[PDB]
């Protein structure tokens, strides 16, 4: 357009503030929304043990994470290392 | 002859049809919702 | 006064007792009866006179130390027994200043010294808010509070808010000191009865606001604040007169009209409590309660009070009157008796 | 109480500072001097009357920021959440009725030195 | 046609040849009540009278600025209407009245 | 503990004891009102923080978004009491009682 | 629609419609001192429109048929009987006065309507606000107690201030040995038999009070016979004038619906026009006024809304 596209010509020779104020806002919601990257913000945040992990009692259920830590099954984020 | 002209000259026909059809609405939803009542008060303890 | 100051400030009203309803926690619950306290100022002055302001001063700041006296009591429970409710072993003077700071919010025992003054020098649309809309949430911190209040302080500010709201409404010729007296004589009734199946105070509030409603509407239809006023009104809309008779006479509880069963089946609810003897003295100063109604529609409908020629030109210019709000809230009220068991 | 030893020091560095400045300058102390200044002459009116500010609109803007301000600061502990998706919702819905609330007092002429 | 004066707060006013019209014919009617033989009324339709002819001949304002000196054409609509609040004055006063009332006492001899 | 609450609860009283009685000012009596949400604050984020009750935290600032803001109203009458009089004294503010 | 707000937010904003000529011009006088070739032949060399002098029968002209009725509806005024025998202890002298002001009133009201919408200026004449030049002319001269002048600016105190004002007022004057000779030339008894006193009161009563308290608030054009009774210099120097110093400029579009809707709500109008400050002159009783109620319901033609009368039309008295 013209009568839209060339307003905006003045609003950023005179008034050049308002337009950045009203595209970091625009642009603010708008990126996370076409991130790559944006579930792990959720992830990394909820790996770090700050409580102690209680530990469940064995009855012959769950073959999950043994009695070792160091055992391949359960959470073990890889992703955080080589990110 | 009223020199400054009413603002109610004509019927405002949608007040009508707004009033008169909306209480047709509610008849015929207020006769099934007893008859389908009615009927339904039948089927829980015997007629 | 610009639409999108109007409606946000139409929606803080909406917001304070459905705050104060929908939440358990004494704190949303308190929040609620301050947007009903931010809202109301800015429209109470909207002519920004010296009468105006006054109203507002003496509306905020009755008003706020008595949402600090409430705030005191949430605190002083989060304390025993932590938690953000007046759970049902709390101490007494931590709700008797409860109660005591809803009075003041509401206006009964001397705490209606600030009512009239505010009803008074305001609009009569925003005379209508305070005595029906700004009373429902106050009245929801203590519905929820059905047990537990003290009977006996509840009570006195019973009797204290039916004298008070009826000595007083005699002498006052400003209509809008009347309905401020109204309001108090009425919530004697409503406030008395709340240990006491508080079922019936949520309904003297119904029918309350739908003899208020009427009235406060009424005077808009020709902005008449005074007996004088009122009275040149067979002149101006002589159809009015049909009401206003049964408005008032309603509002007085005569027997035939929906406003003596509030103040007829209360007094069962009292009679059938062994309070025998309180009861009496309310019912015989709500027969004074009527004396400034009496006299009033003398004033307006059973006497021609001498009239003006220049209200000769009124007699030209066709009004309108509302439509569903005042033809309703007054066959909704004073032919409703029959309906009683419906009610309660 | 570590910092207690630090900062009653800097009151009596100045307490101590300032005892050395009326109790060895040799003054002398009689009428005129004393009296305020106003570039002179006597001053006119009583130099403690109503000052009449402009600006009385925008010092209740701060006065409700200086909440909102307040109400922003816990966002380096929020981000520390788990959810992240309503922390990030809710400080934009935050920041953006604020704004809202600037900009319609920056065109009803609030910030503007009534005059 | 005349985008920003030279001048402060004296506005465009356009559509001339109007108003330097109304002005002028008004001052040749609130004249005709002073006399004949005051010569404030003989003076001023000679001026008048040029320069309204200078507009009613003239239609292009740049060149008829070069007919009636005072440039600026905006300046004179200014001055049109001043001598024309002046007549107003001079009609309520009596400027034409016989020679001076209470002479001097010798009263400029000057070296003293 | 309980010797502030019994020194906090008896430093509202005093405000509402001060609140309560004037002295020719309406905005010394704003003024008190302020101190008397601040007893409250301390009073909230003690039995919030001694309790552990880190789920109420939220509540002592919520308490004073509205401490503020009851002020701006309460300020902003005082530019209306004093541009009728000028003066802001609470005796002059006496024309509604007729 | 009735105006209401919604068509405001929906659009149908003022300051949208106000064209340059869009100013609710007055003109002022004596009594024989032109005003019928200046209103007009101002409006029509203008644009705009022209409401004459509102006389006692402005709100029967306006209303119904527009037919002039009975002088007991339209007040009791009679300004016939009022010139030939003032001073009836009949007050008549001050019922002829505060229903002209009522008048004059729905007058500036009803044209603020129009000029607020169709934007179109408004020719008055003897507005509102000159309107107190009678009732001093009336009370220096013995017509009227001070227990009655106090009831007026009363009631212009509680209806003015809400209104803007007349907006470039208009004037001429006229010496009073002349205006007493265009009455006396012009074939009306009732107007002749004046005191020439009451018509110096008139301009001492303007030249004083109206013209300085008015020259601040809006623009005066002082002229005289001669310099008007050619009218299209006068209007020449309406065109050519430099609009400031007023309420009009320093104020918003809700500045006008605010009053746009205080102007449509004629009850809002003269709310404080009937007001029960009883007076005898103006107090009139039951049985005097119950007569009259009622017997102008039995008009052919009121006794309903404006809408619904079978007996002058209205064919769809039962829907609409
Ligand atoms: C750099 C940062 C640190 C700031 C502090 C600076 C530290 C160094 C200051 C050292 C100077 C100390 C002496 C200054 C006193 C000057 C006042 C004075 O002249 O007093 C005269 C007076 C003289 O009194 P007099 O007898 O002549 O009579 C006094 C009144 N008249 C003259 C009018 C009649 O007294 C002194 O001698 C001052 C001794 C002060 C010593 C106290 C220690
Ligand atoms: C049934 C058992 C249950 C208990 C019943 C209790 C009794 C019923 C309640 C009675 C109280 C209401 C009646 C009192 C109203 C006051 C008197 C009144 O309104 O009339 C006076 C008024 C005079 O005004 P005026 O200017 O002279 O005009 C006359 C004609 N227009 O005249 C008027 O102008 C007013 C009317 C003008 C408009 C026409 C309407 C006529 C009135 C209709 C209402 C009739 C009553 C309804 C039926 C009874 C209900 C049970
Ligand atoms: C003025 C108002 C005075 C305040 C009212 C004082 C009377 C209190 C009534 C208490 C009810 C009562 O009188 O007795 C208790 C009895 C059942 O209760 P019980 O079984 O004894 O336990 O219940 C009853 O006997 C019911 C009695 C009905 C209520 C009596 C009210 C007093 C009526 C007497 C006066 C009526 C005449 C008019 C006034 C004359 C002046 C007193
Ligand atoms: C005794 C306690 C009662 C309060 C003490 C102050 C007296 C009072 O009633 O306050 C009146 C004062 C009114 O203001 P004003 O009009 O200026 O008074 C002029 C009087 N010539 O208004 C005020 O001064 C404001 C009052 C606030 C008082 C806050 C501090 C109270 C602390 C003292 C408590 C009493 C001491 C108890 C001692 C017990 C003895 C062991
Ligand atoms: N209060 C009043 N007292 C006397 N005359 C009045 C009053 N109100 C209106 N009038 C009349 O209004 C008339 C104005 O007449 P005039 O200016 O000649 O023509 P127009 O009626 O068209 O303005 C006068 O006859 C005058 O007497």
């Amino acid at each position: 357009a013209g009568r839209i596209s060339a307003f905006l010509k003045n609003a950023w020779a005179k008034e050049p503030v308002l337009v950045v104020s009203f595209s970091v806002w625009g642009l603010a919601i708008i990126m996370p929304m076409i991130s790559p990257y944006t579930k792990y913000a959720s992830m990394i945040n909820k790996a770090t043990p700050y409580n102690y992990p209680v530990p469940v009692r064995d009855d012959g259920n769950m073959p999950d994470v043994p009695s070792h830590p160091q055992d391949p099954l359960g959470p073990s984020l890889d992703w955080l290392k080589n990110l | 002859f009223y020199v400054r002209e009413p603002v109610n000259a004509k019927p405002n026909w949608l007040a009508v049809g707004l009033s008169v059809g909306a209480s047709v609405f509610m008849w015929i939803y207020l006769i099934q919702t007893h008859n389908e009542d009615v009927l339904e008060y039948k089927r829980r303890n015997g007629l | 006064m610009n639409p999108i100051t109007l409606a946000i400030i139409y929606f803080t009203i909406f917001l304070g007792p459905v705050i104060t309803m929908s939440s358990t926690n004494l704190m949303l619950m308190w929040v609620g009866l301050e947007f009903s306290l931010l809202a109301i100022i800015p429209m109470l002055i909207n002519k920004k006179n010296p009468r105006s302001t006054e109203a507002a001063t003496k509306y905020f700041v009755t008003q706020a130390t008595a949402s600090m006296i409430i705030l005191l009591a949430i605190v002083l429970n989060y304390k025993q027994l932590g938690t953000w409710m007046f759970q049902q072993q709390t101490n007494g003077l931590i709700l008797n200043m409860t109660l005591m700071a809803l009075s003041m919010k509401l206006g009964l025992a001397p705490f209606h010294f600030w009512l009239p003054e505010v009803t008074q020098g305001i609009p009569l649309h925003m005379g209508l808010i305070l005595l029906t809309w700004q009373k429902i949430a106050p009245l929801s911190i203590l519905i929820q509070i059905y047990p537990l209040l003290n009977s006996t302080i509840i009570l006195m500010l019973a009797i204290t808010s039916i004298f008070m709201g009826a000595w007083g409404g005699l002498n006052q010729t400003q209509m809008r000191k009347i309905m401020a007296y109204s309001s108090i004589a009425h919530m004697g009734w409503m406030l008395a009865i709340l240990p006491y199946n508080p079922s019936l105070t949520l309904l003297n509030l119904m029918i309350y606001i739908i003899l208020t409603a009427p009235m406060f509407m009424a005077l808009m239809l020709n902005n008449s604040m005074t007996i004088n006023s009122i009275s040149l009104l067979w002149n101006k809309t002589p159809a009015m007169l049909t009401m206003i008779s049964l408005m008032l006479l309603s509002l007085g509880g005569l027997p035939p009209l929906t406003g003596f069963l509030p103040k007829w089946i209360i007094i069962t609810e009292l009679m059938k409590n062994n309070c025998l003897i309180m009861a009496t003295l309310m019912a015989m100063m709500a027969l004074l309660n009527l004396f400034f109604y009496t006299r009033l529609i003398y004033s307006t409908s059973l006497t021609m009070f001498p009239t003006n020629n220049n209200s000769k030109m009124m007699t030209h210019q066709t009004k309108t009157k509302p439509n569903l709000m005042f033809s309703t809230l007054a066959i909704m009220s004073t032919m409703t008796l029959p309906l009683a068991p419906q009610l309660i | 109480m570590n910092l207690y030893t630090v900062i009653f020091i800097n009151i009596l560095l100045s307490l101590t500072l300032i005892l050395v400045a009326f109790w060895l300058p040799q003054m002398n102390l009689y009428s005129e001097k004393a009296n305020p200044y106003e570039c002179g002459f006597d001053p006119t009116s009583s130099a403690r009357l109503p000052f009449s500010m402009k600006f009385f609109l925008v010092a209740i803007t701060f006065l409700l920021f200086d909440l909102e301000i307040a109400l922003l600061l816990p966002l380096p502990w929020a981000i520390q959440t788990i959810k992240t998706s309503t922390m990030m919702i809710m400080a934009f819905i935050l920041v953006t009725i604020l704004s809202l609330g600037l900009a319609y007092e920056w065109t009803q002429k609030g910030l503007e030195w009534t005059e | 046609l005349k985008k920003t004066t030279g001048l402060v707060g004296l506005a465009v006013c356009d559509t001339p040849h109007e108003r330097l019209t109304i002005l002028y014919t008004k001052t040749l009617d609130i004249l005709k009540h002073f006399p004949k033989h005051a010569a404030y009324r003989k003076y001023t339709e000679q001026i008048t009278n040029e320069k309204l002819d200078m507009v009613k001949a003239e239609p292009d304002v740049k060149k008829l600025e070069a007919l009636l000196q005072g440039g600026e054409v905006e300046e004179v609509i200014l001055q049109a209407e001043k001598e024309l609040s002046l007549a107003r004055k001079m009609l309520k006063w009596k400027p034409w009245e016989p020679l001076v009332e209470e002479p001097p006492a010798n009263q400029w001899k000057w070296p003293i | 503990m309980p010797s502030t609450f019994f020194n906090l609860t008896m430093a509202f009283s005093l405000s509402l004891l001060g609140t309560l009685m004037f002295r020719s000012h309406l905005m010394s009596t704003l003024l008190c009102l302020e101190g008397m949400v601040l007893s409250l604050f301390i009073m909230t984020s003690v039995t919030s923080l001694n309790s552990n009750s880190m789920s109420s935290m939220p509540i002592p600032i919520t308490i004073l978004v509205f401490a503020a803001c009851e002020a701006a109203v309460g300020l902003a009458l005082l530019v209306k009491v004093s541009n009728t009089y000028g003066t802001d004294y609470v005796q002059n503010l006496n024309l509604l009682q007729c | 629609l009735r105006y209401g707000l919604l068509a405001a937010i929906l659009g149908d904003k003022t300051t949208k419609k106000l064209h340059e000529y869009s100013r609710v011009i007055t003109v002022d006088g004596n009594i024989c001192s032109g005003k019928n070739k200046l209103a007009k032949e101002i409006a029509q060399q203008l644009g705009m429109k022209h409401y004459p002098e509102a006389g006692i029968q402005y709100s029967s002209t306006t209303t119904g048929d527009g037919r002039p009725l009975d002088i007991e509806f339209s007040g009791s005024c009679s300004l016939e009987k009022f010139y030939d025998d003032p001073k009836s202890n009949d007050g008549n002298s001050y019922r002829l006065q505060s229903w002209l002001y009522a008048s004059r009133l729905l007058q500036y009201a009803d044209a603020l309507e129009h000029l607020l919408s169709t934007g179109q200026g408004v020719v008055l004449e003897r507005s509102i606000y000159s309107d107190f030049v009678f009732l001093e002319a009336m009370y220096n001269q013995g017509y009227i107690r001070k227990q009655c002048v106090d009831h007026y600016n009363e009631i212009k105190r509680l209806t003015l201030p809400e209104y803007l004002p007349p907006h470039a007022v208009i004037y001429i004057d006229v010496p009073v040995p002349e205006v007493q000779s265009r009455i006396q030339k012009k074939g009306d008894p009732h107007e002749m038999k004046v005191t020439s006193a009451y018509l110096q009161d008139i301009e001492n009563a303007y030249k004083k009070t109206f013209l300085p308290k008015m020259s601040e608030m809006c623009e005066v054009l002082v002229y005289d016979s001669w310099e008007a009774e050619d009218p299209t210099k006068v209007v020449e120097d309406i065109e050519y004038l430099k609009y400031n110093k007023g309420p009009w400029l320093k104020q918003d579009d809700w500045t006008f619906h605010y009053l746009r809707m205080l102007v449509q709500d004629k009850t809002e109008v003269l709310n404080y026009t009937t007001i029960p400050v009883y007076l005898p002159e103006i107090t009139i009783g039951a049985h005097q006024g119950s007569r009259i109620y009622n017997s102008f319901r039995e008009l052919p033609g009121r006794k309903y809304a404006p809408g619904y009368n079978a007996e002058v039309g209205d064919k769809w008295i039962w829907l609409k």
